[PDB]
RNA sequence: GUGAGGGGAGUGAAAUAGAUCCUGAAACCGCAUGCAUACAAGCAGUGGGAGCACCUUCGUGGUGUGACUGCGUACCUUUUG
RNA sequence: GAACCCACUGUCGUUGAAAAGCCAGGGGAUGACUUGUGGAUAGGGGUGAAAGGCUAAUCAAGCCUGGUGAUAGCUGGUUCU
RNA sequence: CAGGUCGAGUAGACCAAGGCGCUUGAGAGAACUCUGCUGAAGGAACUAGGCAAAAUGGUACCGUAACUUCGGGAGAAGGUA
RNA sequence: UAAGUUCCGACCUGCACGAAUGGCAUAAUGAUGGCGGCGCUGUCUCCAGCAGAGGCUCAGUGAAAUCGAAAUCGCUGUGAA
RNA sequence: GUACUCUGGGGAUAACAGGCUGAUACCGCCCAAGAGUUCAUAUCGACGGCGGUGUUUGGCACCUCGAUGUCGGCUCAUCUCAUCCUGGGGCUGAAGCAGGUCCCAAGGGUAUGGCUGUUCGCCAUUUAAAGAGGUACGCGAGCUGGGUUUAGAACGUCGUGAGACAGUUCGGUCCCUAUCUACCGUGGGCGCUGGAAAUUUGAGAGGAUCUGCUCCUAGUACGAGAGGACCAGAGUGGACGAACCUCUGGUGUACCGGUUGUGACGCCAGUCGCAUCGCCGGGUAGCUAUGUUCGGAAGGGAUAACCGCUGAAAGCAUCUAAGCGGGAAGCCUACCUCAAGAUAAGAUUUCCCUAGGACUUUAUGUCCUCUAAAGAGCCGUUCGAGACUAGGACGUUGAUAGGUUGGAUGUGGAAGCAUAGUGAUAUGUGAAGCUGACCAAUACUAAUUGCUCGUGAGGCUUGACU
């Protein structure tokens, strides 16, 4: 479905006149400018391809910079697709714009972000595994793998044995967020609880898959 | 103000406006909203401030207090709407922010000394 | 993870740092000049400016916590009566770092810090 | 934030004074239990000529923790001490009189009479 | 532990095809005209026209 | 670097006889040239076999390499094996 | 309870800093005490508040040299066509 | 042999006279290992076992049970400044 | 003890106690064996953060055991099984 | 006699695990006296018979004695189905609620403690359930070392004795820096029909898959009564997982303060070094759980047992042989993440390069001169990214980092001076002074002048359009 493209600006709360606190996440909205529409007959698919923010020309190349004079936009610091049909393809035009007003107050939303770097990360972190005795003997082995296998049967280690590795910094979408607030004056969304990835990342907006 | 001004706007919007002025130590009341099916009424909560926490609208202040011989502290968050109203009922003089301590000391040893003009 | 910390290690003790960024910053209010690694040099920035902004202005007090984080009284009379009328009219960047090659020990990057209106 | 092996005093007159928890009820591999919740308990001191003994098994519901309760807007409720009220085999009070305050997440069916002894309920 | 086997030079030299040196970014001063290392201060005391040694 | 070491010059029949210096093998380690090699599974060879490079009596020839392909689980000892 | 003399517990160390240790605790500490220098006891012997302990990093019979090239119905090896 | 301030002290903290900074360094501040400090609620549920750790700790005065070989137990326990 | 193959007291069909290879007790003593309690706690539920030392990168020096030769994958079967 | 022990040998020969076998063990089936008020077969089932598996006890002695070095616990698993729970069914001696028995089903889930070295077992209290097994009775170059099985000592018992045990008791050293395969992460190279900057399709791969209670239908159906539903809807929990730091807390050895001993800054005052950050009380960012939010929702397709519709073979009957349906937490989808080294190397948008000679090996030919694009990298300032890398931002046409200015926060009344006190101290100046990492501005300092790589229109054949 067809989406936003914002930056996560941090949370706060919202409070209810009945006094309940909620905790919401601030997305900051660019107005996202139609750079590309991809249709069954060139590209063999429905899509909408947007950009937003800005960036410098010593930064924009040469074949960005002619792909976006073509829609006739203001070079943006990314470019991203919606896929779509075609009840929403409808109405959307080279050259266009997308704000904040595509949601409503209530309406559930998926929120896909980039999760923080946690780096090279142990069995305990990453996997929750469970650490052995502190005392009572134990040799340098607190927070070890412990066995990866069996015996000479079947005498190797399993493909996706979990063991220490690069954690954090990936693709993450969180479903079931209400939206608390949508304001057009700033630009803003305001949508309730934690949503992926650091103040200042690139967040995707989108309609619930789920019903 | 250690926030991004967005967030500072969307906070400062919701700001309470009334709001006295009270320090660590000084003994108060609030008057608490309970809301059971359609009744509503005011719950009076007195007792002393040992901790402040100036956050904005993420302000907070703990109140304690010994109710039917048990001590029971509550962390008020400042600007909800369940706190109705704030009186201070008398001024504490003490020489910390955080009045921790009181909480290992019972009867005359917990006393406050008054704040005299 | 170390997400949005400041200050380094330079592998030694809390103390021996401060204590060793104290002398850096005693010799480079007196020589105006000086060579070390440059992790050092970068690091001696934060410590040796807000001496001189605080020398900007002559007062008992200012003096006294100069010499509690100096603990030379030749450093807080050249800082009181050199350096900050000097300095008065300069917002910030009173240091410059230069990288000056590798040293033949143990092939350690340098860097030369410098007043900046020396001489 | 009760476990198995921790200790409470008693909320009530029954008779029992202090309690030890040795279970808490209500699900596969549950750790803690929090005020409103059932523990069953064994009596480790309780006064002579009493109803209940030194040594018996009984059921409970938590009224007071150390850990405290948290409340929509925010707040949390702490306590200076974790107390417990005693109920029967089909898990109703036993006691006439309630000692010290309790909260409002005791207002149900099954212990209203905790709330209407109780001398505050906050 | 410790291999079975003796590794061939072969092996050996597929190991070590990543040791390669790779050279520094030098450029020509143009206060002065002798190469230097880049944004580095020359062995004479000159950078981008300051002089630090009289 | 008034170092070590080397390049010339000179001596000598000979200095790649130059001082731990007659001859100067092998293991082991470099540089140069030719061919092969980054979609394909194993005692590394063997029987076939295209292409390429140099040479050439110009070939039904010589030297180097070896795409692709059939077959193929070291040696010794001790053992019923 | 320090020095000094010991070695009950644990982590570390185990191609160690060390062929028996370090660190944190631990026992005795005017006595059947600890210790320097110089002597005596020598191998089926010595010495032992006794563990087969100790007798030069070696002890159910020290070390060195001889008999001696001990013997081995056992294991290994045994070289061109 | 062995000073000063506190101290019963040759214990201990910091200093004197007098000596040193221990013959690879510079950065980085991942998993994991070693050594430490702190830790919500619970408080032996750990484990072969409270192993390890945590805890107690001074001076003066008050007070101190069973048992006893009449010495002890005993600094019992506990309290005040 | 909620729950006690251990512990304490008692019973006696003592497989196979018993009186200087001493019997039954016994105050004090023991880094001696077993059981229980208070306090205490990262022993544990269940781990989190931080400090130092390694680990990692750069410059210098520079080991080890092992090793028939290697162009050194999974599965099912076979086969000194 | 040797447990105080030693040498030469053996996998010619035992103990462990493997192998062959399957008496034994476990599971299944056939016949059916009888039990079941009548009624072999709802449920059991005598006397006898036939198989399956490879968890037991064994038999053999094929591998290993120039070493395959472990009872239990811990950590971490993976598979089977003869299924413990949840799901779907047939029969019933199935009124309902329950229960018994058999069939289908392996997606997920599947206790904490007391005793003992235990595996096991008994017990207490939970749960929807606390399944049975294979994996060298999984896992000790991953941990432990309580039991067993060295050397010390003792008891019971045996022996004249040295000593010994269908026994017991106290004590008693656990080595290895990982070459190859495997696995978890992270890069370099080349390839992909001229080169480049982005955006992408999805052949496929992985992750996830659990469940309680209450209310309502309705005290209805059912039943004499006691009791009490199917189907279909709401609410609220447990366990598990992920993301996050607004809230509640922990930590926070570069933030603030109190205080002891000692030394020093000439002295007072004020400070600093050392004593675990000396000790003590707070605490900003970051990280973090015990804190917060979210997830396993719903729907399609083919099916399992089972139930059919119509329908002959076989004038009837029959779910089946033609033909047409229903049907499960299971399969394919669906949800999340990865994915063209998918060598089958895919698609779309935009950008760049349009020069001369000689020669023969007459061709994407070999040498001279000219040319060096779009971009990429080196370097620098760095990051909520990170072992090194890689990845993100910026380099004067600049807010990338430090500093500076302002704010915010924390601590809690600086120094100096003046008052009141004999004094310790108290008060005023003034919520002052100081305030790592935060927010916002600001070119003061540092991101200089640069260099390297990457070329010059992209072979041939055929077809369709021009
Ligand atoms: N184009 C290139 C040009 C480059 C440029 N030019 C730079 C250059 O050129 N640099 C030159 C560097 C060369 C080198 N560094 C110099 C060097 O080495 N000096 C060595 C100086 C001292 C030398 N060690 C002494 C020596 O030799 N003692 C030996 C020794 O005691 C022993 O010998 C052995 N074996 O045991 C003995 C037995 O005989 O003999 C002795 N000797 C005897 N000699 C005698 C003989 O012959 N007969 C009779 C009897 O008297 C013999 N005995
Ligand atoms: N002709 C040529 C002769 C060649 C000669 N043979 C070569 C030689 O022998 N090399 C030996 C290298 C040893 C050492 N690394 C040398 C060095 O480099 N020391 C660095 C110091 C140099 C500094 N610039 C001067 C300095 O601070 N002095 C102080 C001062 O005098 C005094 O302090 C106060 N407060 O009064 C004293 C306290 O007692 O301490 C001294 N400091 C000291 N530090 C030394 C240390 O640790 N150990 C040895 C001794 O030197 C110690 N004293
Ligand atoms: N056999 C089927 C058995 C169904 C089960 N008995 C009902 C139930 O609680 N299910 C889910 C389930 O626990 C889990 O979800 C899934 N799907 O597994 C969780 C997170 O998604 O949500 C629950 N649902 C919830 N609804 C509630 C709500 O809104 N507030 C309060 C709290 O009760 C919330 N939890």
């Amino acid at each position: 479905a067809i989406g936003l493209v914002g930056r996560k600006c941090g949370m706060t709360r919202i409070f209810t006149d009945a006094g309940v606190s909620v905790p919401v996440t601030v997305i900051e909205v660019d107005p996202n400018r139609i750079t590309q529409i991809k249709t069954l007959e060139t590209d063999g698919y429905q899509a909408v391809q947007v950009t937003t923010g800005e960036r410098r020309e010593s930064r924009v190349t040469n074949a960005q910079k002619g792909h976006f004079a073509k829609a006739g936009v203001a070079a943006g610091r990314l470019v991203k697709e919606f896929r779509v049909t075609e009840a929403e393809l409808e109405g959307r035009e080279v050259g266009g714009t997308i704000g904040v007003d595509l949601f409503t107050v209530g309406q559930i939303v998926d929120v896909t972000g980039q999760s923080k770097g946690k780096g090279f990360q142990g069995g305990v972190k990453r996997w929750n595994f469970r650490t052995q005795d502190a005392t009572h003997g134990n040799s340098v082995s607190h927070r070890v793998l412990g066995s990866t296998g069996q015996n000479q049967t079947p005498g190797r280690v399993f493909k996706g044995k979990k063991m220490a590795g690069h954690l954090g910094d990936e693709r993450v979408t969180v479903q079931g967020l209400e939206i608390v607030s949508v304001d057009t004056e700033r630009s803003v969304l305001v949508v309730k609880g934690a949503i992926p990835g650091a103040t200042g990342g690139d967040v995707i907006v989108r309609p619930t898959i789920k019903a | 103000s250690g926030k991004h001004p967005l967030v500072q706007a969307i906070e400062n919007s919701q700001l309470k406006t009334d709001l006295p002025e009270f320090a660590p130590g000084d003994t108060v009341v609030v008057q608490v909203k309970v809301k059971e099916g359609d009744r509503e009424r005011l719950q009076a909560f007195e007792g002393v401030v040992i901790a402040k926490k100036n956050r904005g609208l993420n302000s907070a202040f703990t109140v304690r207090k010994i109710s039917s011989g048990v001590g029971v502290e509550r962390v008020f968050q400042t600007h909800s709407p369940v706190v109705a109203k704030i009186e201070v009922k008398r001024r504490g003089d003490v020489r910390r922010a955080k009045l921790y301590y009181l909480r290992d000391l019972s009867g005359k040893a917990a006393r406050i000394r008054e704040k005299l003009p | 993870m170390r997400h949005r910390n400041s200050g380094v290690k330079l592998g030694r003790t809390s103390s021996h740092r401060k204590a060793m960024f104290e002398n850096l910053a005693n010799s480079l209010f007196e020589h105006e000049l000086i060579k070390t690694t440059l992790p050092k040099a970068k690091e001696l920035r934060r410590v040796a400016e807000p001496l001189i902004t605080l020398a900007k202005n002559d007062t008992v007090a200012n003096r006294r916590l100069a010499f509690a984080r100096t603990r030379n009284a030749a450093t807080v009379g050249k800082l009181f009566t050199v350096l900050g009328p000097r300095y008065k009219e300069r917002n910030g960047g009173y240091l410059r770092v230069l990288k000056a090659g590798f040293r033949a020990g143990d092939a350690a990057p340098m860097a030369y810090v410098e007043l900046v209106d020396r001489e | 934030m009760i476990q198995t092996e921790t200790m409470l005093d008693v909320a009530d007159n029954s008779g029992a004074r202090r309690v030890q928890c040795i279970k808490v009820l209500g699900g596969s591999h549950r750790r803690y239990a929090s005020v409103g919740d059932i523990i069953k308990v064994t009596v480790k001191e309780a006064i002579p000529r009493a109803r209940v003994k030194k040594g018996d098994v009984m059921n409970a519901v938590v009224v007071r923790t150390k850990f405290g309760i948290r409340r929509p807007d925010g707040s949390v409720i702490r306590f200076d001490d974790n107390a417990a009220v005693i109920l029967n085999n089909n898990k109703a009070p036993i006691a006439t009189r309630i000692f010290g305050p309790v909260t409002r997440e005791l207002r149900t069916e099954q212990f209203m009479k905790i709330i209407s002894l109780a001398p505050e309920v906050l | 532990a410790v291999q079975q086997n003796r590794k061939s030079r072969s092996r050996r030299d597929m190991r070590r095809s990543h040791d390669a040196l790779t050279e520094n970014a030098l450029t020509v001063d143009q206060a002065t005209g002798e190469t230097h290392r880049r944004h580095h201060v020359t062995k004479d005391g000159f950078y981008r026209g300051r002089q630090l040694f009289a």
